[PDB]
């Protein structure tokens, strides 16, 4: 059971991070565009 | 330090893979991924994957970047198709053993 | 030990974002403070 | 699951924050604090997990700190002699039992 909870929260957090990281990829390239 | 060498890329205009096997912890599957970094900016990730099958992706590369694995000889898969002319991007695995993160030679794979 | 290193994952993970979006939030704040 | 959100306040600190769950007590998954300057996108502030790991969002080192008892899952977080610009809605926000969950969020002046 314990392993189950650890596992599930792992998958959720990688979901979260991937979305957040794509978003700021977009934001940083936007910052660079307004730089140029 | 564990030599996590990856290799086998190509430089052209699509399962091209920094052949992402192991010399330690042969699929000592704790935590691993790939990163990327677009020139003139910081680093990032194309896809973050997990030993637990939950291998999700950076929100954009959907429809073209899928990750799978072959642990039976420790061979995780960077499989692509139909190169989007933007796809000049850096490709390299990343891993976290004993908590300590790990890196390789990596590559800015020159592909359209 | 199956716990010990599986559990050893999250703390670097939860440390990753916490450092990560910091500048990413700081920069987009610094996007807002001086652009719009 | 059900949660509880309160404890923020309105200042110019000397106040307490108390963040609990109505259930799922102390099954301590990853669980986080949030804030948002209005008209914008809400985000990360502070997170504690199975270990109460000592990390938050960079803008904290010396200003936002965790402190927990499972009393009613009423985990706390330390918000003293503040920094103004945070003046916005704060919200602890926890993710439990394979799913995320959201609190109320309260308008808060800090300055």
């Amino acid at each position: 059971a314990k392993i189950a909870e650890l596992q599930a929260t792992i998958e959720r957090l990688t979901s979260e991070a991937a979305l957040a990281e794509g978003a700021l990829e977009a934001a940083r390239r936007d910052r660079s565009r307004l730089q140029m | 330090e564990v030599q996590l060498q990856e290799s086998g890329g190509g430089l052209v205009y699509d399962s091209l893979r920094l052949s992402c096997a192991s010399s330690r912890s042969i699929d000592g599957i704790n935590i691993m991924r790939w990163y990327r970094q677009a020139p003139g900016k910081q680093r990032g990730m194309v896809a973050v994957v997990t030993g637990w099958g939950s291998t999700n992706y950076v929100d954009s590369v959907k429809g073209r970047f899928i990750i799978s694995r072959d642990s039976a000889k420790d061979t995780v898969y960077l499989q692509m198709n139909n190169l989007k002319p933007e796809d000049t991007a850096v490709y390299s695995c990343n891993a976290i053993y004993r908590g300590s993160e790990y890196w390789g030679q990596g590559t800015q794979v020159t592909v359209s």
